[PDB]
DNA sequence: GATTTTATGCCTGATTCT
DNA sequence: AATCACCCGCACAGATTT
DNA sequence: AGAATCAGGCATAA
DNA sequence: AAATCTGTGCGGGT
């Protein structure tokens, strides 16, 4: 039954793995420690015990083999968690959406059919890597995209990077790195809310000064700010766009209704701005960052790069050039699945007892878990659809602005 | 070891999977009515140069190219997707021209990859028209090495004519086919009047039109489906009874069957039903279809009436089927339920955007070419000083600098250079330092290089005149493109002409009949 | 329903199959030692640009290209043929460089086509050297649509170096490998003296040289095989008996094994033999072969004697094998049995023919280029009248007729032509009417067209002098080519230089040791 | 398994097909008259019963299935040809060398184990096509390569092609057809003697006048003749070879020969046009074609293809232009195997009773057949090798060439 | 992604007959 | 060379229980 | 005691 | 004798 049993007969120091796919199973068998480790490949997606009747569960081959491997019974008057084998159980699925679906199916089976095993804490989840980085000598593995981004930013400022503005400033580490990190955070904040506004307007508002609501007036003051913004936007284009504006008053404040048009005979007819937008904290942090981010570069400016010097304005291109310099002699690989990894990599990345990383599964509350399992894995479409709609991107549009 | 609650893990994993499947696998895009796999397959076939009037290619070539380059999934799914688009009994207008064994209406089978060949169809070139003129946006592939279009610049109303069917988490979609000429007439009627009502649209679009040419039994569900996006219709086969006189024999002939029905299963189910005595009055059953038409023969006993047994068959077996119309599609990366008018409006907006972007690209190209032609024409009128300057210089770089240093008088070509509409034919990125100044022409570096690349053969009269003719033609083209960009009424005329041409080329006759109960 | 006798059908069918298998599948060619599948694989890999200093490609791509274009057979045969050429323990000098899992000496098997990658090896470029200079013939493919070489213009003695093995209908062939340096020395010795005997050749070629580096036992079989063409030799493994005093118990250590032997089957066979009390004095068996090298350990009993137990293993186990040398190859499209001198003579004749054809091609090219260069120089000598004539041209054709139909003055270049006289550089096809006749050049049509296709950029001094330099060096090249074609000694000197260069680049050391009985 | 049986039960109206390959069998099962036709796919090559033992014959699976399907007995004292199902048997193998090998193996089995079946005439051979050609409206299948040449020639001379000599004569078909057929036959004869003489010499001899050996004797005009021939050969030489001539007067009729030094640096000693060559009929028919193929074309000439025109000055140019013009709107398909055909093509070309074509196998003499079978299919190598060498290229030099 | 047993010639050792 | 046993939503016979 | 017979292994093909 | 319950298939994914 594709089971590669272990050598240790004591049911307190053995392990069991539920590998996804056949190539990954073969590689795990190749690279395992045969003394106290077992393997059980899964060929495809398994039955959903939440929907299936009890009669059909016993007929299925996959769950039958799993029950035989575990050694405990199934059903009332036959289940006996005392007579247990393989006190450690690890999932170790792929790092894509299908892997997560398989993980949910396995967790549903373990919770519904054998609650005591999950309660006592014998279920673990592995965490293989995604990216591999090589630089000749220094090579390593990186999990998730966020860690890769952090590594890239750190390598961008791994020594050197002394930004000389006018005569001889020296940020010298902390100032430059902290400014870059805060800039990346603000860029992420802009990107998460990018749907509701254009990128050009948000990217130009940081360079513009504060709104100065104190001196605002119906005439001679409302027009100046909006006209300055529109003039600054118009003269930086490459797609044949156009920015125009109009303003109005409603006896409380002087509100703006800017308009833009590009590659379309239609028109939005409004990008309204009033007290609500200025009162928001997003604009406050944008202005706070823009106070530091101004035209500090004089007629002469450069960066004391390693045996390099690129004196230009438009610091974004300088950042891209620095990234290119960091990536000049760097090698990056993105794994596709567990099959690609060789047995040595699998042994040294997940199956090593003294360098691996895992997660332990625990149960906090019973009624909440039962309700969630019934809602998501049940055979009633409407609660599931409502739950998906509630937690959609609208719930992701959190207006904390921080 | 770090703890984690089960509820958070379950919620995160299941939401990730569901949201990826909703906008990643199943539902189609409203603008062109294609799922991602179809778009990637068609784009890959386009890049290989697998046109509609060239030699065939093996299926394994295309499948391997798609899997290696764009689509990181299994190969059985890709091959099944390719096979389904080449069957005359699945799509109203096939998008692939296949050679080999691609299955039959009995649902038999399809041969493996190594025993079949494929190429693009003629209509499939209309979906990807003007793809090279920067009319749509490109996005990264699964590892940031290639580029894939975001949406095809379609010219046919693909979603309505071909239909769709898909299953996702929490929802599904099912849209039937239609006839091309009727849909084009509906689009033209919408363009002529935006405030048209559903009743007005239904004058041009009576209903669906399936490939298999069955009979639609009813007219009340179509109105509800087109007015709200959900409905139900009944599809009925075509059959009759003929009497040969003599001994008063009766026989039933079946010609046409409903949509998505296997003939072999129908025949064996009828055999099982008559064997179990659940249907009375049937003597024998035969199939006699051979290369020309469909025929199923049923013999009835001499002590029975054909109408009763035929109605019992309609009520019991699969000779009549139900079809539940349910329209769901992606609008801006979000699922949504739609009706006929929304689909038509989305198609029209897509066409407007595509035409505008194409016009801008063409205008830029024409302006650049006219800029080069001006320099060549001015250079051809000062031959003797130019050759003297080139001969005296020892190196091409010195000659280039000498050419660029001094201005050159226009000479006898001053009539046409100043005849343009001031700055109509002037590139946008050219500084005011260069160009036609007060009676003198100033050359840039690239104009100097173009002058140095000139041959002796151009010194003849005919070659000299062809350049001037080309310049005048370019001026006329620039004027036309500017006029198109100017007003909002020329664009609709262009769109109308394109739609009429498509109707004239790819039109055809109706198959399915619509009747009351 | 025409009849047919069984005898005629049997005779025709079996004769057709037998002849096709004999001259199309199993036997190699004496001139380059390749079967048709090997030649087609190498040619297909060459055409794709899959060189040795570029990125790898997937095996499925190359296999599909070979199957579609040249070889009309299945995928498994082609892929296994590709796999065998990339194994270091099969070929003495590998011809394909692979990345993936291509088996192991222990007995494993390679992965699938979808999981491996390949490219050409550095030495394989020497077999296909000077392929574009019309050095060999070309023949049609199966469907009469492509062209494939008839034989490669090889520069390595592939047949002796890599050996061969094949089973035809009615006959078979089996040839072992050899060492490259010894073979090159033998070829040079043959070039020095053409009446050398077999004893004279065996001074430089002691015997075979396998990749696995076993021992060869006896010497009579090698002499018999080289003299007649059929022989038998014995291959023995390398093993020793070791003891560290102390307890006085010795052990047998095996480092190497014969050619084409599986290690796992050997170990299990020894286990089965010692199980049934068939071999006495063996206590334990273990395999310590990993990474560093091969080591098989046999621990004998306390009372055992190492030599006594060791001598039985050669007689009983597979630590000693017999190799039967039998040389058969195609000479002029028919099988024949060869000996060493025939193979060496055939290789030398092939080299002579290839070099002669290459020289003829190069001479033709040089003369063709010099013909145009002379016209360009003469045209530049008289630029002002030429442009004055061209400017009054209604069309280019009239300008060409005006240029052709008159003599031209040589000017200041005629002195250079004093070196170019004596009919050394005139093309063969050219008539005496044209060219320099009485100090007045006469132009042809193609020279006039080349003049009309002249850019202004070539009116500078540097571009004017480069033409004269090119002409001056082309004359010396023509002289050297004519001198090579004029005698026989120079051809042999060139061949000796090429062989010495190959020996310097790709030479290596010996592995197998030959011993007396 | 692996047997699609028919519904007919009377063993006098049934049929059986033995198809090569699995995909071809699958295609054939769909497109067949299911009433009275059966299929039995063969996966690969089968056993050679001449070289095998009875026990291994009964052990194999393919031959066991065939024996079970046929319905008769096996071996002596059990075999009974009266209890025969499927009175008609058809082979239908592929059209390559391996197909013929499989055909020989099947015939060996049937003749060795069931002589009565073969003698009574219950075995047939099927002949599927190779090429398919379409021209917009016309469509047809073509067998082998000779029929393709005939079809190409017929299409080339399909209407128009009124050859004009000087101003406007009209060969108009049949005379031109006879000339074309004669030219093709002579070219086919010429191609099969490249080993003994160069191709260029044989091609050139047709245009020069007849030698007229009757009046030759010793007029010393042979020197001028060979000089003219060598000058003509050296005129249009384009590969660097050179030619010379030599003569002598060993007998009353003078003899001469050319010498050629060729690309390979070797010189062939001579190609003497001696008594055997001049008196032979091959040279006589070469001169016969040459007499009608002298300078018939005048200063002005052209080939009148349908609604087209082109001036030419040679017959080969006219033929090549006609062939290239005839292939404008033509489409061709070539079948690499039986698995490339969809079921309808197989039905209408091989399985339809009213449009198929087959051959019937019969026995002429018994002792000769037994001797041939023993010689070819026996397990003694040397007689087979001698037989193959006898009918090798040494006996292929047929002096008839007609 | 993993899925049978044959033809063809020369040589070995193991087993069966007289 | 086509086939393995499940996941996802909707509509519909034929079969058991109230 | 010694001939005669029977299997299995090597590289390109169904 | 009305009301639940159990199966089957359509098209892209392990
Ligand atoms: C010779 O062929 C040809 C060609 N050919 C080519 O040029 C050619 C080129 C490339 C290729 N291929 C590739 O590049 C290629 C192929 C495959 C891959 N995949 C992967 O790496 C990854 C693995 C990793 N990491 N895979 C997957 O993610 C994967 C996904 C799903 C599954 N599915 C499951 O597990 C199932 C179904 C379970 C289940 C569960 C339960 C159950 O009861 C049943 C099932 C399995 C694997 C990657 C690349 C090729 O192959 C197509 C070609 O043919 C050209 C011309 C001719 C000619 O004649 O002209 C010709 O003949
Ligand atoms: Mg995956
Ligand atoms: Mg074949």
């Amino acid at each position: 039954g594709k089971l590669a049993d272990c050598q240790e007969r004591d049911p307190a120091l053995s392990e069991l793995y539920l590998v996804e796919g056949d190539s990954a199973g073969g590689s795990a068998k190749q690279g395992r420690n045969r003394k106290n480790q077992a393997i059980l490949p899964l060929k495809g997606k398994i039955l959903n015990v939440e929907k299936a009747r009890f009669d059909k569960m016993l007929s299925s081959q996959e769950v039958a083999t799993l029950i035989t491997a575990l050694g405990c019974g199934i059903g009332r008057d036959e289940y006996n968690p005392d007579k247990l084998r393989y006190h450690s159980i690890i999932i170790m699925t792929d790092a894509d959406v299908d892997g997560s679906h398989i993980r949910t199916l396995l967790l549903t089976f373990f919770y519904r059919q054998m609650p005591e095993i999950v309660e006592r804490g014998h279920v673990y989840i592995a965490q293989p890597p995604l990216y591999k980085v090589k630089k000749g000598k220094q090579e390593q593995y990186i999990k998730d995209d966020e860690a890769m981004d952090q590594y890239q930013i750190s390598i961008a400022l791994d020594g050197a990077t002394l930004h000389t503005n006018a005569s001889a400033p020296a940020l010298a580490g902390e100032a430059l790195e902290k400014l870059v990190s805060e800039y990346n955070a603000t860029q992420k904040m802009i990107n998460r809310m990018e749907r509701r506004y254009p990128k050009a307007m948000l990217k130009e508002l940081i360079y513009q000064p504060t709104l100065t609501e104190a001196d605002l007036s119906d005439e001679q003051t409302v027009t100046r700010w909006v006209n300055a913004l529109v003039s600054e936007l118009n003269d930086k284009e490459q797609h044949g766009s156009q920015w125009k504006f109009d303003v109005h008053t409603n006896a409380e404040q002087n509100l703006f209704e800017p308009i833009v048009r590009v590659r379309t005979h239609g028109v939005d007819t409004d990008y309204p701005l009033d007290h609500e937008f200025i009162t928001g904290g997003e604009y406050r942090r944008i202005c706070t960052l823009g106070e530091k981010l101004r035209g500090l570069l004089e007629e002469d400016a450069f960066i004391e790069r390693g045996e390099r010097r690129q004196p230009v304005a438009s610091f974004e291109q300088a950042l891209d050039w620095l990234v290119k310099e960091s990536r000049r002699g760097l090698s990056i690989q993105r794994y596709k699945g567990l099959g690609e990894m060789n047995p040595e990599q699998l042994w040294e990345t997940t199956m090593d007892p003294e360098s691996r990383r895992m997660l332990r599964v625990t149960v906090k509350d019973a009624i909440a878990a039962d309700q969630l399992f019934t809602t998501l894995m049940g055979d009633a479409v409407e609660p599931r659809r409502a739950f998906i709609e509630e937690n959609a991107l609208k719930a992701a549009n959190i207006d904390i602005e921080n | 070891i770090t703890p984690v609650n089960i509820e958070e893990e379950l919620k995160s994993s299941y939401l990730d999977y569901a949201m990826s499947v909703i906008v990643g696998r199943a539902l189609p895009d409203v603008r062109d009515g294609l799922k991602p796999v179809h778009r990637r397959v068609l784009y890959a076939m386009n890049v290989l140069g697998n046109d509609w009037n060239k030699a065939y290619k093996k299926s394994a070539r295309v499948v391997g190219d798609v899997i290696g380059k764009y689509h990181p999934h299994g190969d059985s799914a890709v091959y099944d997707t390719i096979v389904r688009m080449a069957q005359p009994f699945s799509l109203r207008y096939m998008l692939v021209d296949g050679q080999g064994n691609f299955g039959s209406i009995d649902g038999d089978s399809a041969a493996a990859m190594r025993y079949t060949e494929i190429r693009l169809a003629k209509i499939a070139h209309e979906l990807m028209a003007d793809l090279e003129k920067e009319t749509v946006d490109f996005v990264d592939n699964y590892d940031g090495t290639e580029k894939i279009p975001d949406v095809m610049p379609t010219k046919i109303p693909n979603l309505l004519v071909n239909g769709s069917s898909g299953i996702a988490v929490g929802m599904a979609t099912n849209i039937p086919p239609h006839n091309l000429t009727e849909v084009i007439n509906g689009c033209l009627a919408y363009i002529d009047d935006e405030d048209i009502s559903i009743e007005g649209l239904m004058e041009h679009i009576p209903g669906p039109d399936f490939p298999t040419a069955a009979i639609i039994n009813g007219r009340r569900g179509i109105e509800e489906a087109y007015r709200t996006g959900r409905g139900k219709v009944y599809i009925r086969a075509r059959a009759e009874v003929e009497v040969d006189a003599k001994t008063g024999r009766e026989t039933i002939i079946v010609h046409e069957i409903p949509y998505q029905v296997n003939k072999a299963r129908l025949i064996e189910k009828i055999a099982e039903l008559v064997k179990e005595k659940r249907v009375e009055g049937i003597s024998a059953l035969r199939d006699e279809s051979d290369k020309d038409g469909m025929r199923i023969v049923i013999e009835v006993k001499r002590d029975a009436v054909g109408e009763v047994v035929l109605n019992n068959l309609y009520s019991q077996t699969q000779l009549q089927v139900s079809f539940g119309i349910n329209m769901v599609a992606l609008h801006h990366g979000q699922p949504k339920i739609m009706n006929l008018k929304d689909i038509i409006a989305a198609f029209v907006r897509h066409r407007r955007e595509v035409v505008t972007r194409r016009t801008i690209f063409e205008l830029r190209k024409a302006r650049d070419r006219a800029h080069i032609l001006e320099a060549l024409a001015v250079a051809l009128a000062n031959i003797d000083p130019i050759i003297e300057l080139i001969r005296h210089a020892p190196t091409p770089a010195e000659a280039k600098t000498a050419l660029v240093a001094n201005p050159w008088q226009l000479g006898n070509v001053a009539a046409m250079l100043e005849r343009a509409g001031d700055d109509a034919a002037r590139p946008e990125w050219l500084e005011p330092e260069f160009g036609v100044r007060d009676g003198l022409y100033y050359l840039t570096e690239q104009q100097a290089q173009a002058i140095l690349d000139l041959r002796l053969q151009k010194l003849t009269g005919l070659e000299h005149e062809k350049l001037l003719d080309e310049y005048k033609e370019l001026l006329d083209q620039i004027a036309e493109l500017l006029r198109i960009l100017g007003s909002a009424d020329r664009l609709m005329e262009v769109i109308r002409e394109e739609l009429e041409l498509v109707r004239e080329q790819f039109g055809d006759k109706r198959r399915t009949e619509i009747t009351a109960n």
